[PDB]
């Protein structure tokens, strides 16, 4: 291939790690939270209260229910207002986020119920207020399987600037979109496609190692 | 006169529908003993012992612990009372991710702790279990006992009055069961604790614990001494889970031997239940030699509890008819059941 | 909405539904013959055959790795030359059966994998052939981890079909690109959500009923 | 007669690994006998249990199973030799898809029997064990026990003379356990099963066995009946296995009021292990006929096998000095090990 076109996926895979860790944080900023918010307030746990889990059990459903590229086309009104442009980097994190958290709360949720009731139990019986219990009980217990969630999420995200590109938004999924799209290129299309697939198992290894430290 | 509960009473609701775990019940504890509760399975016993910490609130009743009501203490109060309550699971309830050390340590963290009086106190209470050495060991690699033992040492961090066991022998083997209710009493003798404990063996009542308590259907049955309870066994329900609970071997090789009545040149068969006799008192010896009878043992077991001999045993008796007749009837008046399993 | 966008709306329901359910038979028939040989190739297990788990759990895992939208674009080429046509659903649905087969392999082998280890033992104390425990046993066992695993990777295609719609495919996928992206038409923009979203839950609910009624 | 193994030797391979968890060992089981294969934590009696049945293959040797070895690699011929040959394992291995019913059919199904024919064995296996009762429950309902009875009419169901047993009351409660026992005997002396079984509590081979062996570092150091191997306990390790049956105690009461040096006006506290001597030989009451003292029973486990009591006790002897010297050792002179443990 090309020179100055091989310096092109460079620019690509700056934006689309660029896209999948920013909107992989805050992801978790606000998805961690919820997901703490939906296992806390299952009934028969610390502050039960059934009726919020019945509400915001159904908000994160109906959320991550929409398929990625409807959310992403629907949303362009309200991406706009909030970031101003509704096209580039900083418009493609917030329909990657929102598309995201729910992903997230819920994988949060599962990895949380993990953890055996009886601690739970004992941290009150110890004495803990429930914030106690939350930051030095669940999430250190829950911590080797919210680090897995990171590994699942972000490699999602990956995939999600893929068609997040289509509309213009990212780096590899751009340069596969427009090659392979409208007059397919062999090379390029290829390199990109393995780019990205060597991109995955790198977060993916890190996700593993990074596991590997802080298991049991 | 430690830990109290007057008139204690739950229920759980649960599509509308309500069901009574505890009704109507009194439990009085004095300073420094071992308590038991036994039950039948999820007949209360489950809930009972978890209203003395408050980790489920009584919908009516009043619980004093170390002279002090619990109900009223609201939220920030009972914070500071759960230290001088430790408790112990029957799944041993820890956390992986820190080490015993760590995990010995961590309700003193509740408290801000400062720097080495949590590394003071941990190391002398770890060494106190039997855990010294294994400071730096996660209990991913920590078998049943030894997990139990870092539980015990957890509970004990923050030096409390009173100490709860939930089956804490129920997931150990019969080996390390030992160990573990042995070190409970070690600890009962110096540091004077008030225990309260729910089993669902009975072995394990026998060991420890001073007073046993029967509940079963939501409502405290018995209430006495564990010598009491085994000796004379009041409620038919306790009288159940104690004598069909204990043996009657009548093994084979006699079995085929075994007669209806009477035999030319025999012996009788019989068993010997002790109804909780006294351990002064000589009765297989002193009928030995008064009636001039044999008393084989074939078979015996018999257990210690607070000063009384009880048990069964199975035993060939010879001698004179007219002595082994008066032998029976001595020890029968001394209160031991005899009957005569056939003869050989 | 208007007169006719309601009677082209109904044709995206359909053809968003046609391609999923097709994607989902043809993946789970070539899918759950490598999902079974996956599970019976672990070094563990009957077959045993270490070497061929180094390679054929590598290759199902470099396609599950592919984003579906760089597969199908990439995959462009190749659906040209075998439907014949480069567009449309019945060009669509072999992208999604691609993509598809991957995603049920790995499900298939670890929901296979929640059966009991000993449950195997006792198939062989009774007698029977290493494929009369995969029909009598293994699969009925795990049947329903299988409509779970089902429910699943239907509702995955009805988010690859959307994809589908923003390069060639029909379906719901192309009408929310078209009156969403190029110019924001709020009424049929919100239909095509509403109207995935309640296909979805009717996925999900009929799935959810198959799973607790073979229970 | 049958199920009759020469000299199995296995060799276990993961690779370039080699460890030899079997090494040359022999067993034979009469036809209608409880043969019991006791040992360490998984020290081959796990893998040698199942080179009968033949689930796991043996690398040397020969096994006669109902006057027929199934060595020579038959491919699908040990099919009715399996049939044959049922099995029950420690986790029950139940189809959870199916119903209790169905489960003892599933075996039946295999071998292509009509609808109506397998309903006989099944309904009757049932009634059995005490299933006729909840014969439409899921695997999920049933109790710890009740979920073993389903497997004990699972492997009868085509008609076996061979059960093999991998230790089959592990997971079950003492209660349950000794129900479950009582009822593979049954079934044991009604047809005339042979049975060979492992289990790493001696208690059950010491409940009911015809014969058993202790496999030890994968060679069986141990072969001989049951009424024999109490009698004549020959290895090292094989009568702390039985040693771990004692279960004794010298409770907390005693403990505290035991003493080393004797003290003024006190008992000494004995421990009397009986090795196996007999029943006819009155030790215990012709001691205190002869020398004037009482043997007090503090507590005491005794069984009968193979014509003679054995066991420990634990009393305190009373009485004058003299007296109590000249008991303690007549007793020790009879063959009864006596230890005094302090004074009392």
């Amino acid at each position: 291939m090309s020179e100055p076109m091989m310096w092109l996926l460079v620019r690509g895979v700056w934006e689309t790690l660029a896209m999948t860790f920013v909107s992989g944080f805050f992801g978790f900023v606000i998805g961690l939270p919820v997901g703490v918010l939906l296992y806390v307030t299952r009934p028969g746990q610390i502050i039960a209260n059934a009726k919020l889990y019945r509400t915001v059990s159904a908000i994160v459903n109906i959320f991550r229910s929409i398929p990625f590229i409807i959310l992403l086309v629907w949303m362009i009104p309200f991406t706009r207002v909030i970031v101003g442009t509704s096209i580039g980097l900083q418009a493609a994190i917030v329909p990657l986020t929102v598309g995201a958290a729910p992903f997230i709360a819920r994988m949060v949720e599962n990895a949380l119920l993990e953890i055996p009731t009886g601690l739970i139990e004992a941290s009150r019986a110890m004495g803990a207020t429930p914030m106690q219990i939350v930051r030095k009980v669940l999430l250190p217990e829950a911590l080797p399987g919210l680090v897995n969630a990171a590994t699942i999420t972000l490699i999602t995200l990956v995939g999600y600037s893929a068609m997040g590109g289509a509309v213009g938004a990212g780096g590899l999924g751009q340069i596969g979109y427009q090659y392979g799209y409208i007059g397919y290129n062999a090379t390029v299309m290829n390199t990109v496609l393995v780019l990205l697939v060597i991109l995955v198992y790198l977060i993916q290894f890190a996700g593993d190692r990074i596991v590997r430290a802080v298991t049991r | 006169h430690m830990i109290k509960l007057s008139n204690i009473t739950k229920v759980f609701h649960q599509g509308t529908r309500t069901i009574q775990a505890l009704n109507n019940v009194s439990l009085h504890v004095p300073a420094g003993q071992i308590y038991g509760v036994i039950g039948a399975s999820g007949a209360g016993k489950s809930t009972l012992i978890r209203c003395v910490n408050l980790l489920e609130r009584p919908t009516e009743g009043s619980v004093l612990v170390d002279g002090q009501e619990l109900t009223t203490l609201s939220e920030s109060e009972l914070t500071k009372a759960r230290r001088q309550i430790g408790m112990i699971f029957q799944h041993f309830n820890l956390l992986s991710s820190r080490t015993v050390f760590g995990n010995v340590a961590l309700p003193l963290e509740l408290d801000n702790t400062p720097k080495d009086e949590v590394k003071r106190r941990v190391t002398e209470l770890l060494s106190l279990v039997g855990l010294g050495d294994k400071h730096d060991s996660y209990p991913s690699n920590l078998s049943g006992g030894q997990k139990q033992r870092v539980a015990i040492a957890r509970a004990l961090a923050s030096n409390p009055k009173v100490l709860l066991c939930d089956q804490a022998t129920s997931a150990l083997d019969p080996a390390t069961t030992r160990s573990i209710l042995e070190l409970l009493k070690d600890i009962n003798r110096r540091l004077g604790l008030t225990i309260l404990l729910i089993t669902h063996e009975m072995d394990v009542v026998k060991r420890i614990c001073d007073c046993v308590a029967v509940i079963s259907n939501g409502e405290l049955i018995e209430q006495d001494t564990v010598s009491e309870v085994f000796s004379h066994p009041k409620t038919p329900l306790a009288q159940k889970f104690i004598q069909s609970t204990l043996h009657l071997d009548i093994p084979e090789d006699y079995q085929e031997r075994l007669q209806a009545e009477p035999f030319t040149d025999c012996v009788p068969m019989l068993r010997l239940e002790f109804t909780g006799q006294s351990v002064d008192a000589p009765l297989l010896s002193e009928t030995a030699r008064r009636f001039n009878v044999n008393n084989n043992i074939i078979s015996a077991q018999m257990d210690y509890a607070g000063g009384v001999k009880f048990g069964i045993m199975l035993t060939e008796m010879h001698g004179t008819q007219q002595d082994t007749q008066a032998a029976i009837a001595w020890l029968q008046e001394h209160h031991v059941k005899v009957e005569v399993l056939g003869y050989v």
